């Protein structure tokens, strides 16, 4: 079976040198997912991405793909377990909280990091995310990474990589390990490449945002929001300049003469208007462009900030984007063949109508049988 | 601390001759004086 | 205004004398092995009715090692041409730095001097080197090299230290194929226009950057075009075991972070190998 | 670059999104199949559900489809054991891959590294058959996409990058005149000048009566009496509403999206659903199943990916599998294969 | 025009093992030059009845 | 090459002058460029005993 020899060797040589323990984000990538998470409208996008996904219902189940006669639920028993803990995570800690931590990072980063701790046969105990900001791996000689390194100094759990690690004779671990899903990028590079982040062709919308948002927090207080800037000439006797102010200003309203016109005998005073019109302070339609940017970046419709554009943003960015590489990546590693981790598609509250109609037209059709009349729409048996 | 690889060549550099033995009429004594 | 994909060179490599050396391959930077200096002599021809012996002398076990060099270089761009030019220089200067070294090393292992760089077998001088006879010509005492001298040289290699190759300039074969009897014949290659045998069963392997003592192709010698006596003909040798070349790895090659200004990026490349002469008593050095 | 990492990243993410399996292809005139053992079409139906550790067919499906975009091409590696069963699929780095032709012509082997590297992998014509005609060794791919003037390998590359190095100078050059505008340009109104007699000492009380009006003054919302020598104030316009050129940066983002094939709406259902069945099926799906289906197994077997999986078109196989229920002039058998469902 | 690459410089040096650092050497010289065509042409005329 | 790593040797001898230079900073240190340590502030309140 597994030949151990990838062609991923080509970074190893002088590229990469082996032994190192790198960290797998850059320290301005973390920085800049760190400050991104006070903009109003990076945060308004991402914790809406981690929202819809953290509404997602797991169950493990047989796959539809199951050409594997030879089933790999080793026990019948470990995938229970496996169903327990996907539902119930380690104590303090639900499933959902794991589905939005995990979708999160991998939205900000473009990774996905876990832990288990396989009691000692092939029965999961429970699962923790890991921090990607300070989460350091180790490579080794050929082409793929051996242990994570999670801690500076004190904590230095050289945790295996599922790759090797301590197996039973079927297959699956004994020990602890880590995941570590990665999103590929250009030129290969499995895992030596650059993250995958829409916050990678954000960065000059946003400091627009900021610089255009401050320009307009600033010109509302230092702006004058008097009007009637009147002026007098060089004789008026200041005594009597007062009680012409005095004139003017007791015009407010609730003043003794409030509403009543304003008569000056002699001397000409000039009053003018100022215009102050201070309303397009924020610059709207440079604003409104930047939103439309940063929020295009994340696979957002912009009606969202209907229905059908609702519909879209399920089936079209959230499913094949967030739910399916954390599926297939949880189903390489977390279970054998034959069976792996499945979400079902009808708790999604916006899709229950079109299921519902593809259902309803599907049963009036003839030519076909009632088994692939059910796994069309789900319904695997 | 510089552990020398040890390779596995040995190098002779040595010659010998010919042998004029097998051209000799050959014979086989048993005791000292024939 | 019709730029062609024409890519006209014209450069030479020469020939290589690598698969005749014995090749070892290398992993740490130091290696270490053994030589037999003398056997030594072990019993005489002792009398009889002598309750005796005699120790005789024992022999000799030397411990050699030798270390392997490296070889590196830099070339950096300006990274404003490179990206609108028609070509790829990067690509062309890959193959122009392993061009270097190939050309480099080949001919530092044949003429290397000492330090830094392995000693080749001509600069070693521990090759026993045969020299020709001058001829007489009106008097005068030019020296030559004649077709009589060419199967002496080759003939006179002892015989037990095995079947032995040689090596010479093309243009000393040249001379070879061209040479005259008394009146018209040639020696080689009676009346066919050419004198072109396989070589391989010959054991004669050709190249072309050896010293060439025919200066040119212009030095037969009759006159002032005598051989300037003192130069490299030919050489022989059994090559498997007179001469070593070790690799540890090969080319490699490295973008340089630091030191690129934003101007001009800057590649590394190098490489470390090396050889060493085993016991230089297989193989003599034909000279005029 | 934010709306073409926007445009690849989309495609990626949409071709990613299909589901493979092996199956009997339509065009059966081939009764003596090629699928040589019906195991290595059962490992090959493994693999292309699970490649090489530490990465899944959909992450493939991603790859390749990326690099197909940007470059035009797809090149892949596998390890066939010994009997035509396929045991990993790797795929390669285009950038650094290079490759050697033969006299005649066509490319024999690939180099994947410059130094160290030197994996003189062959290509899938000159490689140790089986006696059936599957491969034994490992070998590559090298799919590529058709050019003019022929030149199957020798050619250019095709990729939409080779027509938006226009617009996208001009997109980078505006957005820097929009963020470099942004900094720069004072954001002050009532620009307030004395005149020359004014005697600083009272001219200051000039400037802190004009200032303590603002939001936290003592006078906001009153009035401004100067008594004698006139001061002027000017109120600057400070437009600042089209530092970024919206009309000539929207046509931009237009050109630099529709080179790639994609409705500008995306950026309704009826473009969601041009969108796959128009650019997405017959330049990703087709080409990748094709290369995959041409030298993967023998004839009569090849690869396939479920249409139903597309989410999009779900309603429309729906309804069209309605309509041809009424339909009597036409056997069970052809009213099935019309809208997939084989036999 | 047509490319007329002239010399491949010297690249390497076989350094000593202890500097960090290589040193410069010679580049190479390419020589974009062109060249032109030439044409030929001539002429030749007939009657029509002497040519029936 | 050279057997003995040397690489985790030094990591090791840089954790480790670390940590009983920060334990000496706490106590003694100076003012600028280390932290204020309790010993060379001297506003405990302290006993003496008499001879």
């Amino acid at each position: 079976p597994a030949p151990s020899a990838n062609p991923a060797k080509i970074f190893i040589r002088r590229f990469f040198s082996a032994g190192v323990a790198k960290n797998v984000v850059s320290y301005s990538n973390v920085m800049a997912a760190q400050r991104a998470m006070e903009h109003p409208v990076a945060f308004r996008c991402l914790d809406k991405l981690g929202l819809t996904v953290q509404s997602v219902k797991w169950d493990v189940g047989k796959d539809p793909q199951n050409t594997q006669v030879g089933d790999g639920g080793m026990s019948a028993s470990q995938r229970k377990a496996l169903q327990q803990i996907l539902q119930r995570p380690n104590p303090t800690m639900s499933g959902a909280q794991l589905r939005y931590s995990a979708a999160l990072s991998w939205a900000c980063f473009g990774r996905m990091a876990f832990k288990v701790s396989v009691m000692s046969d092939g029965s999961v105990n429970a699962i923790w995310p890991l921090g990607i900001p300070f989460l350091k791996q180790k490579f080794d000689r050929y082409g793929d990474v051996e242990s994570f390194q999670y801690g500076d100094e004190a904590g230095k759990e050289t945790i295996p990589s599922f790759t090797k690690v301590e197996k039973n004779d079927k297959g699956r671990p004994i020990k602890n390990y880590a995941f570590m899903i990665v999103k590929p990028s250009i030129n290969g590079a499995m895992n030596f490449d650059v993250q995958n982040t829409p916050l990678q062709a954000i960065g000059v919308p946003v400091a627009l945002y900021d610089a255009l948002m401050a320009r307009a927090i600033d010109s509302a207080d230092g702006t004058p929001n008097s009007k009637w800037l009147v002026t007098a000439s060089r004789d008026l006797d200041d005594g009597q300049a007062k009680e012409v102010k005095e004139g003017i200003e007791e015009t407010k309203p609730g003043g003794d003469n409030g509403g009543e016109i304003i008569f000056i005998a002699g001397t000409d005073v000039k009053v003018q208007e100022m215009k102050n019109d201070l309303s397009d302070i924020h610059s709207k339609v440079p604003l409104d462009d930047q939103a439309r940017t940063i929020a295009g970046n994340f696979g957002i419709p912009i009606a969202l900030l209907y229905d059908e554009s609702r519909k879209a943003f399920f089936e079209d960015t959230i499913e094949p984007g967030y739910l399916t590489p954390l599926e297939d990546g949880f189903s390489m590693f977390l279970c054998g063949a034959g069976y792996r981790v499945i979400f079902d598609r009808d708790s999604i509250p916006a899709l229950r109508k079109s299921r519902a109609d593809i259902a309803a037209t599907y049963d009036k059709v003839t030519f076909i049988t009632e088994e692939e009349k059910r796994e069309v729409t789900g319904w695997p048996a | 601390f510089f552990t020398p690889q040890v390779l596995a060549l040995e190098v002779d550099c040595n010659i010998e001759c010919a042998s004029l033995l097998d051209l000799y009429g050959q014979i086989e004594v048993s005791r000292s004086t024939f | 205004p019709q730029v062609l994909a024409l890519e006209v060179d014209c450069n030479i490599e020469c020939a290589s004398l690598l698969d005749l050396y014995g090749q070892i391959e290398v992993s740490r930077s130091t290696f270490t092995y053994m030589k037999i200096a003398d056997y030594g002599q072990l019993g005489e021809y002792t009398c009889d009715a002598k309750c005796d012996a005699e120790f005789g002398e024992p022999g000799n076990i030397r411990h050699l090692e030798g270390k392997t060099y490296d070889y590196r270089g830099v070339f950096c761009f300006n990274r404003k041409n490179l990206q609108e030019a028609n070509y790829d220089f990067l690509s062309f200067m890959i193959g122009a730095a392993q061009r270097s070294h190939r050309i480099n090393r080949n001919q530092a292992l044949m003429i290397g001097k000492g330090v830094n760089e392995p000693k080749g077998w001509l600069t070693e001088n521990c090759f026993p080197v045969f020299q020709t006879l001058p001829v007489d010509v009106n008097g005068t005492s030019t020296p030559a090299f004649l077709a009589q001298d060419w199967r002496r040289f080759v003939t006179s290699f002892p015989a037990e230290y095995g079947e032995a190759r040689s090596v010479m300039h093309q243009n000393v074969f040249g001379y070879l194929a061209a040479m005259v009897d008394a009146n018209g014949r040639f020696l080689f290659g009676d009346g066919d226009l050419t004198f072109t045998p396989d070589l391989v069963r010959e054991r004669i392997r050709i190249s072309n950057c050896l010293p060439d003592p025919t200066e040119g192709n212009t030095k037969g010698g009759t006159g002032q075009d005598a051989f300037a006596a003192g130069s490299f003909v030919a050489a022989q040798a059994a090559w498997k075991t007179a001469f070593y070349a070790v690799e540890k790895r090969p080319m490699f090659f490295e973008q340089y972070e630091g030191g690129s200004s934003a101007w001009c990026v800057k590649y590394q490349f190098g490489a470390e190998d090396g050889g060493f002469v085993g016991c230089c008593e297989h193989g003599r050095i034909l000279q005029i």
